């Protein structure tokens, strides 16, 4: 499933591998997105009320995660000879891929999209998160079909207003994913009252590496850290292969009570699983996107020219890995699914396709921006639109981590509305705790009435609680933070707010 | 009118690649598109021609000279960048179309591809270096850029040719931890700009402090001005936050708007004055120094560039704007950027003023650098060269890694990452008066070795303002964990009866009258 002949054709830039490409380490996910696009180009080609005739045809050229972002550009927008012409202007160029859909990495898309702002061809990403992308500015060819980082990061901090934590860690990564979201992620909580306790950079590792010294160290005290502080919010932000080892020790180290808001990069990926006995770390969420799986996505999925362009065992392993899959219902699967939509309903109304027949005017890459960036249709049961910032609106999830290998690896707890930039439907959530209680994690316990909460340290969330002195009343209605004496014949003791 | 566009391009023997800001885009149409192009370039740089002129000296020093490349001359290839991608991409497909041929191939492989050019300078934006080394990543081609400091462009994992010159922000970041670290300060409350400059400054200088035993206070950054408002009380609530914080050292890492955004607040503010630990981007710069009563704000010192001057710029700018007046020169030059007739028609006074800037060197230098990079893959020697077959630009990939080539008299050497060493300098904001004067305080070559007796440091009696985490303290104390990193507590002691009942808490715990127990006590004692 790597090439199909059309009149008009159109490309995917997936990462079928990480860490030729079949030398990088392969990954599912990158199958598994594929896979989708395929569904959705095929579907799109059974359904002759879309497109009749004028047959869209994928051309996937592996990525390689961060290494191949270049190469498949070049050869894309590039003429059947594999030679691409140089004009001040671009605007009669013929493109046999008239619109590039899904650079996976939020690096990957940034090289994609900056080598095709000359072209002005369409770039429908399906997972990149970086709000930077929102600028049409630097990007105008970057279409976008999955919240950005500012929604998931609003997503997990309203959880965390709900569920009543004002005291969390936050754990970031070394690369943009990290720093970044992280940076959002406190931004975000200086203003909703949710304070930060320690941030601390989790090193890049490798699955594959022996692991260091002096990393083995750093690790060593983070953990530490994370055992002492009284926090028992950790929020990571890191790609998936850099938890595993992170999570090694955290585990050795008996780090039993806590609730790792998972990001989205790892809050669907299936490799931490195999650890087996997370159950002891604790209740572990994470926020994505779920959408209803295509509904004849199980028969493409379990059905039997260009550099790096193909994997070697990625059938095998997805089909191994297909019990977590199919029983997960893969649902990042529907963004690049509403991509490809949206790249072939824009392509079909230009050609102007009234349902009879479709005139194969000559198309332009610009011209399929022109008509993209505005699109109103209902795909399994969902309104596809581009905001002004070229990022639809999909809904934003929360999964808590179930181990029973029973089914549904990943359970939707809570629903993040994007444009209602609310959070609703928060299916009760298993806890690790003694009685299923919510896992209180705040710095102290709130101040009883007659007692100040005279602020202490740096963060507004950390007070003790002074008893005021007698003749002073703790005057909650104007001021907490400090306590005054209650004027005229009233004369207050030690606590008793209300003043005689 | 004055004839550059003509003189922009030489054709030489083998041709080097430049990207250069000689014309600045206008902030107007860059956000209507709806045409396949990039926006002109009408407007006029002046540093960016200044940039221009120097490597045009670099090509043609190396050229008249006889040791480097004899019997082979460097063609230049000046395009314009305007600090915009899409405006200065083109180019760099143009610099591997072909030997002639303006179409650029999409093989798999690179080796049969015999580009244009070999190297190609790098453009001075750090956005374009990482635009431009994901671009010339794949093709291997030798980047040698003037500009980018951003640390990321420096291990052979996504620009394996970016032999930079301008040492990254890791070399100075590295100094001013250093300077905390010798100076005492470890309760540092490190500050960046909003932008990505500051950002990749911030997260390396955690990185880098947390090695150094120095732990920050509160990783801030500041936004850069555009139009402020929100941004203006963003500013506020992080100068209250590190005043709040309460220490006397604030590592700015900022961009030199963000700076003047940031103090020009204060000054109307009346903030408490501190150390601010400060960036080559504004420890010489006119837009902070120039804000009246900006001189209360504690002691401003940083690290400098020692980046030897490279005379006779002035010169040959100069000469070369008296020379392109003769309609008989220039004519047989005929017989690019900045092209049209207005875009040419620049004066002596239009130019004439960066002249002896600093990054004029550094781009003789990438020039220089590329050269005797050939010099060593063509293995020539003095007055000859066997030559017999094209260069492609990967055998200077291999050639370029470590390489040392003399400029000026002064050794540089590429390292291994790609950067070059070259050492720094601890400049002073001294206060004469309304005129902060710089001057050598303490010399970085890794080892930063400061002179204390020249540093006035506000205050009373010049005593260097005190900001130190009490880390691993008494076991009379109880702890409070402090600090955006957990790295060290503030000591707190018990109060009376309150015993602390391990060592290990947040609080002492209070016991019954049946014991007696004065403040930093443990255990309650009968």
């Amino acid at each position: 499933d790597f090439y199909l002949p059309g009149d008009y054709l159109l490309g995917g830039l997936f990462s079928l591998h990480a860490n030729m490409c079949k030398e990088y380490e392969v990954k599912v996910i990158g199958y598994n997105l594929m896979q989708a696009m395929r569904f959705a180009v095929e579907e799109i080609n059974n359904d002759s009320s879309l497109l009749p005739g004028v047959l869209l045809g994928y051309e996937i050229v592996d990525v390689c995660y961060i290494s191949n972002n270049v190469q498949p550009v070049l050869y894309f927008l590039a003429h059947e000879d594999n030679l691409l012409p140089i004009q001040e202007d671009y605007s009669n160029y013929i493109s046999r891929v008239v619109a590039v859909i899904g650079p996976d990495n939020s690096e990957s898309v940034m090289t994609v999209a900056n080598f095709l702002s000359l072209f002005l061809l369409p770039q429908i990403t399906y997972s990149a998160i970086s709000d930077e992308l929102r600028d049409k500015v630097r990007f105008p060819a970057l279409l976008r079909t999955t919240p950005s980082a500012d929604h998931h990061i609003e997503a997990m901090v309203q959880l965390m207003l709900h569920f009543r934590w004002n005291w969390i860690i936050v754990l970031v990564s070394s690369d943009t994913y990290g720093r970044d979201n992280g940076q959002l992620l406190g931004e975000r909580v200086a203003r909703r009252d949710i304070c930060i306790a320690f941030q601390e950079t989790l090193p890049t590792l490798q699955p594959n590496q022996n692991m260091t010294s002096e990393e083995r160290q750093r690790l060593v005290t983070i953990v530490d850290k994370l055992q002492q502080s009284t926090a028992r919010v950790v929020v990571v932000f890191s790609p998936d292969l850099t938890l595993y080892h992170f999570f090694n020790e955290v585990l050795r180290q008996n780090f039993t009570g806590a609730v790792w808001i998972a990001s989205e990069s790892w809050a669907i990926d299936p490799v931490l699983h195999n650890l087996t006995e997370l159950r002891h770390l604790g209740t572990f969420l994470g926020i994505t996107i779920q959408s209803v799986p295509i509904p004849g996505f199980s028969e493409f999925r379990e059905w039997g020219y260009t550099c790096n362009q193909e994997c070697d065992n990625c059938l095998n392993a997805t089909l191994s890995f297909n019990t977590i899959l199919r029983l997960s219902g893969e649902r990042v699967v529907y963004s690049v699914y509403s991509a490809v939509y949206a790249v072939a309903h824009a392509l079909h109304s230009l050609l102007g396709c009234d349902k009879s027949t479709c005139t194969k005017r000559v198309v332009y890459p610009w011209q399929l921006l022109e008509e993209i960036w505005k699109v109103n249709f209902t795909l399994l049961d969902h309104q596809i639109f581009f905001d002004p910032q070229g990022d639809v609106a999909l809904h934003l999830e929360i999964v808590q981590w179930q181990w029973d290998r029973s089914q549904n690896p990943f359970q939707s707890v809570a629903s993040y509305y994007p444009l209602q930039r609310q959070l609703k439907n928060i299916q009760d959530i298993s806890w690790h705790t003694i009685n299923n209680t919510i896992p209180m994690s705040m710095c102290s316990k709130r101040c009883q009435s007659g007692q100040k909460k005279k602020p202490v340290g740096i963060h507004v969330c950390c007070f003790e609680c002074i008893d005021c002195l007698p003749g002073t009343f703790l005057n909650h209605t104007e001021d907490e933070y400090e306590c005054q004496a209650c004027p005229n014949n009233e004369w207050s003791y030690q606590s008793e707010t209300s003043c005689f | 009118p004055l004839c550059l566009s003509q003189q922009l391009r030489m054709k030489g023997d083998y041709v080097l690649g430049g990207l250069f800001p000689l014309g600045e885009a206008e902030e107007a149409g860059l956000r209507s598109r709806t045409r396949p192009s990039s926006p002109v370039c009408t407007r006029f740089s002046s540093n960016g021609l200044l940039w221009a002129l120097a490597m045009k000296m670099a090509v043609e020093e190396i050229n008249n000279k006889s040791d480097l490349l004899p019997g082979l001359r460097l063609g230049y290839d000046l395009f314009d960048t305007c600090s915009e991608p899409v405006v200065a991409m083109k180019p760099s497909l143009m610099f591997l179309a072909k030997a002639g041929s303006r179409d650029i191939a999409a093989y798999c492989n690179y080796t049969q591809y015999q580009p244009r050019v070999l190297a190609v300078i790098g453009p001075h934006s750090s956005e374009l270096a990482m635009v431009t080394g994901k671009f010339f990543s794949f093709f291997l081609m030798p980047q040698v850029s003037y500009g980018a400091s951003m640390e990321l462009l420096s291990a052979r994992e996504t620009f394996p040719s970016f032999f930079r010159t301008v040492p990254s922000d890791r070399v100075q970041l590295t100094a001013a931890a250093e300077l905390l670290q010798e100076f005492g300060w470890n309760w540092v409350a490190a500050l960046g700009s909003d932008d990505e400059y500051g950002r990749q400054g911030l997260s390396i200088f955690s990185a880098l402090a947390a090695a150094r035993g120095i732990c920050i206070a509160h990783e801030g950054l500041v936004p850069l001005p555009r139009a402020d408002d929100s941004r203006l009380g963003k500013v506020q609530d992080v100068l209250h936050q590190v005043n709040q914080s309460s220490v006397q050292v604030v590592l700015l890492f900022a961009s030199v708007h963000a700076a003047h955004a940031l103090f020009n607040y204060s000054i109307s503010s009346r903030l408490s004055p501190k150390v601010w630990v400060a960036s080559e981007a504004w420890l010489t710069s006119d837009l902070v120094m120039g804000l009246p009563g900006m001189a209360q704000m504690g002691t401003v010192l940083g690290f400098l560039q020692r980046g030897a001057q490279l005379h006779e710029f002035p010169q040959y700018v100069k000469t070369h704007l008296a020379l392109a007046t003769d309609p008989a020169f220039c004519s047989a030059l005929g017989e690019v950027g900045q092209r049209c007739p207005q875009c040419d028609c620049i004066t002596l006074q239009n130019v004439s003023a960066g002249l002896n800037h600093h990054q004029t060197f550094s781009v003789y230098a990438a020039v220089y650098s590329v050269a005797q990079a050939l010099h060593n893959t063509l293995q020539c020697n003095a007055s000859g060269c066997p030559a017999q077959d094209p260069v492609k630009p990967w055998q200077l990939l291999e050639n370029m890694y470590n390489l040392t080539f003399h400029v000026g008299g002064l050794p540089l050497r590429f390292d291994s990452s790609g950067n070059v060493d070259m050492e720094y300098d601890l400049k002073l904001w001294v206060w004469q008066g309304s005129v902060p004067r710089l001057h050598d305080v303490g010399r970085f070559n890794g080892s930063l070795r400061t002179e204390r007796l020249k540093i006035r440091w506000h205050t009373s009696d010049n005593q260097k303002p005190v900001s130190r985490c009490s880390r691993q303290c008494q076991e009379g104390q109880v702890r409070r964990v402090k600090g955006f990193h957990s790295c060290c507590y503030d000591c707190v002691d018990c109060e009376a009866g309150s015993y602390r009942q391990n060592p290990d808490d947040i609080a002492c715990t209070f016991c019954g009258q049946d014991e007696w127990s004065p403040e930093r006590s443990t255990r309650c004692f009968r």
